[PDB]
């Protein structure tokens, strides 16, 4: 299964991709919620 | 710690990591922008971001925005060529919104003349999948520019004249 | 002081010049050769032998 | 803006050719006065007459330098049948001695010294269409030995020796043809040292110069894969020869060639007497009935083009 | 004249040219003499002082760039490249400058000084246009500013003719005064062009009242600035109202008792017709296009420039005048056609240098498609081999030419293996500078030639230590035995050797060839025979005639010796020289000649033998008793 | 530090115009010769304007040219015989006396000797390589192997030592009023008296076991037995010429090929050198203060500080001379640099 090995490591290459837009956006979020407030 | 470590090698690890986040290569410049986008978030002293604007790799990643208006021409299209030119820009987008949520970061960007330099951008009049694209690019750059200057001092008032604009 | 003296006359002592071989069928030039290489080896040995005297002393 | 000042020659007779040196600080001229004189370059760049002497009673045809590793050796030939060496002899006491004079049956109409790789070689041609190639056994003693005699069946007008020292390429001389021959062709002859033989072969002929030859250069090869050939007809032509392909299980053979004429330029306007190359065979110059010498480069496409016109009065044309 | 053929002989640079004389025989009435001597020449500029001394400072430059074009990534690289453009300007200015001190004191040369000055002017104004658009690139804004400093630092008619009306006594009164506050306006000096009218404003009540008014509307010009926040449809919409202002102005009548006001007004406006009847104070197109640029299209993009160029070309040229050279330049350089702008110079000027090194800056900018020409090297290889080249025709250059070449290790590498191998070597500094140079580019086979020509000349010179060196340095073992057989025609003759210091210390380079070797063995052996070593001497003597190193007369000669070293007061070793005399003597018998063979001294060598032979017998005896 | 004047000729030679030991002025005046041209030349150059009184303004002054005269050949070798007259020897084997008149601003011919340098036998003339004066005497050397005599105000060359060198002589020095060193192209420093009525040298030193050509020669000013040369190989190597036939000391100096050597001549803990790798070198042998410091054998005692004076990517560099707070240096780059605040 090597090739899905390296089919996996592009895999968690997307999800480190994904993690940092997941931080990001929550983070923007919560600043535009504390400007609310 | 870590910002201990990151400092002890010196502006030298901070400004070869930095430069080559910029103008590397699909893949490493994704990456390394990302890797930005951590490190300026855990940079509580902000020294990386002090470097990164005295050093002018800020202002070259602001600028390097403006190359996007033809690659969002060619994505309008039903079939796109490559969605790699895509996730730098959200690498980018993502450091440079890390940088904005800094009540200082939101000043130097607007000395960088980021707002500026997004109202000269023709790719927001251009509202059509490619609707949901003309979508997402609007969502990046009026990101941006919203949290930035809400989060902004309320010195930096202009920073609502620029948005006006 | 001593300990470092007996250590660079120790090192001097194991590193005598090499005498010259002469290989068994050398060509009228590699004949000439080692003369000059006898010749520097007999001076470089004076030399050596100067200062292995010396540092002895 | 090129810039011609005259000299007063004063020759008994009008010379027919001039010679430089190797170095370009030196200069032969020869005569119907039957002399040649030796010129030398001051560094104020004027021209001295340092020997003059009585070489001949025949038309001297050519004149030819040695390279300087021989020493300051010149060679010339005849209408009287022969070639003769010449080695400066100097004390300021320069007196051209001739060291030997080669008699092997009809005009010799040109002799060259071979490429200096080859060592102290002479060839000369006769209008009883052999090539004799001489070499000079010891250069401190300028007898000489008939190596070679090559039958080219035409009259002999010119030859070239192939300037290539590329182990690749085994010695090579052009030979032309002056004969009218309203009907025989191949009036450029190509001669390959054959190792395995030892012997000089037939190895081209350029088919397309049914024109009688009046002469032939091979340009400076300067890493090229292929060879360059001026010939001088009633046109400029201008071949390139490419030597075909090889393997390493054997061989003996001329290895046949690939000809292309990648030039012809009627644009002499008269019979072009004569085709000479600049060192770097980058430029050529031709000269023709017309009273002109022309001067031909090729642009960065290829293209060759005329790059300059001269006049009887001495001016270049506008 | 009279039909006479040409004959030509190639130099290394000059091409030598003679009447042969009609391959006729003596024939043709026509009567005269042929002394005529005709150097053709390529290339003439070059020889000026000045223009020489710009190349030596832009080599250092181009070695510099070179080097540093590993160290820098993209802005930082890209102002790098930029200084070093304008640092080739600045060299440009400098020659310039000179020349026009020369022309000043130098009458004669002036007319040609001028001339060259021109040239310099021609190769400036390229090298900068080129550089701005391709180097810089500026985008929508900035383009306009860099547009009106480039004109305002090639056109300075106006700034003269203000000086000459501030030098009145009364300005205002000045029959130029008008024209310097026209010309700075045309320029966007509106600073400038308000402290003029602040003067007018002093002269009458009624001129001051327009004249505020003129002023306002020149000091709110709205103008792009290099570092502004302003975007350029705010500067747009700012530039619009302003316009409207200019015009309201205009239609209200407002300076109608004053031709020269309402003729700046209507150029304020963009006004063609005005801003053409003031052709004379712009005096060249472009100066034209740029204002009105300025004062109509303040936001124009690079890809309209052409449109604009060529309209204004054939405006300004609108009567019996045709486009200049350099208008072709200008106008493919507004096109952005880059090989349009290099051919048009590459035949207007008599020199590659404008086309050569705009094109290597431009190359760096990644602009040209990145392919080999036809030849296995680029636009760039092809253009440097060529100057490269040029220089080595002269007697001087040829040396800067050699680094040129080394640029491109194809295209340059072989032509600096056929150059150095015809270097005129006249002297000894001349040889070691050219052998320095071929040491670090490892060329062998010239170095070889190098060093057998300069033995030759010392041959020829009779300088035999001088030659014995060089021979050495080529390895030329062939050399080194003519040279080993001159001085052995020296010994032959005189008793004695010349330069023994020389021979004493060749070392391990005896080696060299066999003939060296007998010759320095043999000195050796004369050494020890100075030094009494008789057994020594006498011994290598016998060796040397043994191993026949020694030529076949020298035969003779050790045999003499040995002839008394044997004749003074192991049975092997006699035995042996016994072997080496026997020998000798066969060899007589059949190599030396009868003539030769009949000499004096057979006799004498008779009994040196037999004196010989009884040493042995003795000698072998007493090995016996010792054995015993 | 360094003034560069471009000059459209390759610089064989540079030299100072010296000063009376009397006089508070600094050098301001220095000559050129010329070479690898066809026409070549000796000009004479000044550094400041004749009228600027002000101690205060930054010299920024380029060298501007007082006068020149066409010299046939190449200018091999020049030296100051005193203030007024310039001594060059050739490539065509001519030693020339030039004067120049300073009220004139011109140079003019004063004396010359067209067969000093030539080949016996032959009679083709010969480079004169090296020349060295002491006023009223002039030594010359040659490729010929000659050492030639001459005094200045006579026309005929005192004395000529025939067959003096084998080999071509490269450089020559004084040693004393009348002794002079010659140095060769196979390595030797040769010793000369120039009394002695033979033609061999009193003493021959040497590297042992090389041969490798010196180029150039200075004997320092105040210790007469103290004697530095360059060769081929870039090799610094300090004589004392009292002990044994081998250098004091051999320091590598120079890339490739040691054109010029020259000692300080008023603060000798001071040498300068020159090569064909383009660079010039300044040695200070002072920086850990009569042992003189360059016959230290002690490679602890008297640290040599050395220092690159010209910018990286020079050409040769054919030329140096050094007076005072100055030093001019001439190069194939078609440059004169001069500096007047060396220290």
């Amino acid at each position: 299964f090597l090739k899905n090995e390296k089919d996996n490591a592009l895999l968690s290459a997307i999800e480190e991709s994904r993690k940092r837009t997941f931080v990001m956006a929550e983070e923007y979020h919560r600043e535009s919620m504390l400007v609310e407030w | 710690d870590n910002l201990s470590i990151f400092e002890s090698y010196g502006t030298a690890l901070m400004e070869v990591v930095c430069r080559d986040a910029c103008d590397g290569h699909d893949i490493g410049r994704m990456l390394a922008l990302a890797l930005l986008d951590r490190i300026v978030s855990v940079d509580r002293q902000q020294q990386w971001l002090l470097y990164l604007s005295n050093s002018g790799y800020l202002k070259v990643l602001v600028d390097s925005l403006a190359e996007d208006d033809v690659v969002l021409r060619n994505l309008l299209t039903p079939q796109p060529p490559l969605l790699k030119a895509l996730y730098i820009y959200e690498s980018k987008m993502a450091f440079l919104t890390r940088v904005a949520k800094s009540s200082q970061g939101a000043i130097e960007l607007l000395r960088s003349g980021v707002i500026v330099r997004l109202a000269q951008c023709q790719v927001y009049d251009m509202r059509p999948a490619p609707v949901e694209r003309y979508r997402q690019i609007l969502l990046p750059a009026l990101q941006i520019c919203q949290l930035i200057l809400t989060s902004s001092t309320a010195q930096h008032l202009q920073a609502a004249g620029q948005v006006l604009q | 002081e001593s300990h470092e003296a007996f250590n660079e006359w120790f090192k001097h002592i194991n590193s005598p010049p090499q005498k010259p071989t002469l290989v068994g069928q050398a060509s009228f030039t590699e004949k000439v050769a080692h003369e000059h290489k006898e010749k520097k080896y007999e001076m470089d040995f004076g030399i050596w032998k100067g200062h292995l005297d010396a540092l002895t002393s | 803006m090129f810039v011609a000042r005259s000299i007063a020659a004063d020759h008994k007779d009008l010379i027919h050719d001039v010679s430089f040196d190797f170095h370009g600080r030196r200069m032969a001229t020869c005569s119907s006065d039957q002399s040649v004189k030796v010129w030398d370059k001051s560094e104020n760049v004027n021209w001295h007459c340092t020997a003059s002497w009585k070489t001949h009673s025949g038309s001297v045809w050519r004149v030819t330098w040695a390279h300087p590793e021989f020493g300051q050796v010149l060679a010339s030939c005849s209408f009287d049948r022969t070639a003769a060496v010449w080695e400066e002899i100097v004390g300021g006491q320069s007196h051209w001695v001739k060291r030997t004079t080669l008699v092997d049956r009809t005009s010799v109409t040109d002799v060259k010294f071979a490429p200096k790789h080859m060592g102290l070689m002479l060839a000369t041609c006769s209008a009883d269409g052999v090539v004799r190639i001489y070499e000079a056994p010891d250069v401190m003693n300028l007898q000489w030995s008939l190596q070679h005699e090559i039958s080219c069946k035409l009259s002999c007008s010119c030859i070239s020796w192939n300037p290539s020292s590329s182990r690749a390429h085994s010695p090579m001389i052009a030979v032309g043809s002056d004969d009218s021959s309203p009907n025989i062709m191949g009036k450029v002859q190509i001669y390959e040292y054959n190792e395995n033989t030892r012997k000089y072969a037939k190895a081209e002929t350029l088919m397309s110069v049914s024109d009688p030859v009046h002469d032939i250069a091979f340009a400076p090869n300067l890493g090229r894969s292929f060879h360059i050939l001026a010939v001088a007809t009633k046109d400029v032509r201008i071949f390139t020869m490419k030597p075909l392909r090889k393997e390493l299980s054997s061989s003996g053979g001329v290895t046949k060639f690939e000809n292309h004429t990648v030039a012809q330029f009627d644009n002499h306007n008269s019979q072009v007497w004569r085709v000479s190359w600049n060192i770097t065979g980058t430029v050529l110059a031709s000269s023709g009935d017309d009273g002109t010498v022309r001067l031909w480069k090729a642009n960065y496409m290829d293209n060759w083009k005329c790059i300059g016109v001269l006049k009887g009065d001495g001016n270049p044309v506008g | 004249q009279q039909n006479r053929h040409i004959g030509f002989s190639w130099g290394p640079g000059d091409l030598l040219l003679y009447e042969t004389l009609y391959q006729k025989q003596g024939n043709s009435e026509t009567a005269a003499r042929c002394p005529f001597m005709y150097l053709v020449r390529s290339d003439e500029d070059i020889y000026s002082p000045v223009l020489r001394k710009l190349f030596n400072e832009s080599h250092s430059i181009f070695v510099g760039l070179q080097k540093s074009a590993e160290e820098a990534s993209g802005k930082s690289r890209k102002a790098q490249l930029v200084q070093v453009s304008r640092n080739y300007r600045s060299v440009l200015r400098a020659c310039m400058e000179e020349m026009h001190t020369l022309s000043e004191s130098t009458r004669e040369t002036a007319q040609k000084y001028i001339s060259q000055i021109s040239i310099l002017s021609a190769m400036e104004l390229s090298w900068n246009l080129c550089e701005i658009l391709f180097i810089e690139s500026a985008p929508a804004g900035p383009l306009l500013i860099l547009l009106l400093e480039w004109v305002r630092l090639h056109v300075c008619e106006v700034d003269n003719i203000v000086q000459d009306v501030l030098r009145s006594e009364k300005p205002t009164e000045h029959e130029k005064f008008w024209d310097g506050v026209t010309g700075y306006v045309l320029q966007g000096r509106m600073n400038e062009a308000r402290q003029l009218l602040a003067k007018e404003a002093s002269t009458s009540a009624s001129a001051r009242s327009m004249c505020r008014v003129l002023d306002d509307l020149l000091k709110k010009m709205p103008m792009l600035h290099t570092g502004g926040t302003q975007t350029l449809t705010e500067f747009e919409l700012k530039w619009q109202h302003w316009r409207e202002e200019c015009e309201r102005h205009l239609q209200n009548g407002t300076f109608s008792s004053n031709v020269h006001m309402e003729a700046v007004c209507r150029v304020l406006l963009g006004d063609e017709e005005v801003l053409l009847e003031k052709r004379d104070l712009m005096t060249t197109w472009y100066h034209f296009l740029v204002s009105r640029l300025l004062f109509k299209h303040p936001t124009v993009k690079p890809t309209e420039l052409h449109f604009y160029a060529q309209s204004s070309l054939d405006m300004f040229l609108a009567g019996d005048s045709c486009p200049e050279p350099l208008d072709n330049i200008l106008l493919a350089a507004f096109e952005f056609d880059i090989h349009q702008v290099i051919k048009e110079f590459s035949i207007v000027s008599s020199n590659w240098w404008f086309v050569a090194h705009l094109t290597d800056l431009l190359d760096h900018c990644q602009l040209f498609q990145a392919h080999n020409l036809y030849f296995g090297a680029n636009m760039r290889e092809f253009l440097l081999l060529d100057y490269a080249s040029g220089l080595f025709s002269h007697h001087s250059l040829w040396q800067l030419g050699v680094d040129y070449f080394d640029y491109c290790p194809n295209l340059g590498r072989e032509y600096l293996k056929l150059h150095m191998e015809r270097i005129p070597l006249s002297t000894e500094k001349k040889a070691l500078k050219a052998l320095r140079i071929c040491e670090q580019r490892q060329m062998t086979e010239q170095v070889r030639s190098i060093c057998k020509t300069m033995a030759m000349q010392s041959l020829c010179n009779r300088r035999l230590g001088s030659a014995l060196s060089w021979s050495i340095r080529a390895k030329d073992a062939a050399f080194a035995t003519l040279i080993s057989d001159r001085f052995l025609k020296e010994y032959c003759e005189r008793g004695n050797f010349t330069d023994l210091d020389l021979i004493d210390n060749l070392g391990s380079a005896m080696l060299l060839s066999d003939r060296l070797t007998f010759l320095g063995k043999y000195r050796e052996f004369h050494r020890m025979y100075s030094q009494e070593q008789f057994s020594e001497a006498a011994s290598l003597l016998l060796s040397l005639m043994t191993a026949r190193i020694a030529p076949c007369s020298f035969w003779l000669t050790l045999l003499l010796d040995a002839l008394p070293l044997l004749e003074q007061k192991s049975a092997e070793q006699t035995y042996e020289l016994m072997r080496c005399l026997e020998d000798r003597m066969a060899a007589k018998l059949e190599s030396t000649s009868p003539d030769e063979i009949q000499k004096q001294d057979s006799s004498i060598d008779n009994t040196k033998v037999e004196m010989l032979r009884l040493a042995l017998a003795r000698n072998l005896a007493r090995a016996i008793v010792t054995e015993g | 530090k360094f003034a560069a004047k471009f000059v459209s000729h390759k610089i064989s030679r540079t030299r100072w115009r010296p000063v009376s030991a009397s006089s508070l002025q600094q050098p301001d005046v220095f000559a050129t010769g010329s070479w690898d041209n066809e026409e070549n030349k000796v000009c004479v150059w000044a550094t400041s304007d004749f009228g600027a009184t002000s101690l205060d303004e930054e010299y920024q002054g380029d060298p501007k040219q007082l006068c020149d005269i066409k010299h046939p050949g190449d200018v091999m070798d020049m030296q100051f015989l005193d203030k007024e007259r310039i001594v060059t020897g050739s490539s065509t084997g001519t030693v020339t006396i030039f004067r120049h008149h300073e009220n004139n601003q011109t140079l003019s011919v004063n004396q010359r000797w067209e067969q000093a340098h030539y080949h016996v036998g032959s009679n083709m003339r010969a480079p004169c390589t090296a020349i060295v004066c002491s006023s009223p005497e002039i030594v010359s050397v040659g490729e010929d192997g000659r050492i030639n005599c001459f005094r200045a105000e006579s026309r005929d060359v005192l004395r000529t030592i025939d067959d003096a060198d084998s080999s071509t002589m490269h450089g020559v020095t004084f040693l004393r009023t009348t002794e002079i060193l010659t140095v060769n192209s196979v390595g030797q420093l040769k010793l000369w008296d120039l009394r002695k009525q033979g033609n061999d040298p009193t003493q021959i030193f040497s590297v042992t076991g090389e041969r490798v050509p010196l180029h150039c020669v200075d004997r320092h000013p105040n210790q007469q037995h103290v004697v530095a040369t360059g060769g081929q190989d870039g090799m610094l190597c300090i004589w004392d010429v009292r002990h044994g036939k081998m250098p004091m000391s051999l320091l590598n100096a120079h890339e490739a090929e040691m054109w010029e050597v020259h000692f300080h001549p008023s603060n000798p803990d001071h040498l300068f050198t020159c090569s064909e790798d383009g660079s010039l070198w300044h040695w200070d042998a002072s920086a850990d203060s009569l042992a003189c410091a360059w016959l230290s054998t002690d490679p602890t005692k008297g640290q040599l500080e050395i220092t690159n004076l010209l910018p990286s990517s020079t050409l040769s560099v054919n030329s140096l001379d050094v007076l005072g707070q100055n030093l001019v240096c001439g190069t194939d780059a078609e440059a004169i640099y001069v500096t007047r605040r060396l220290f």
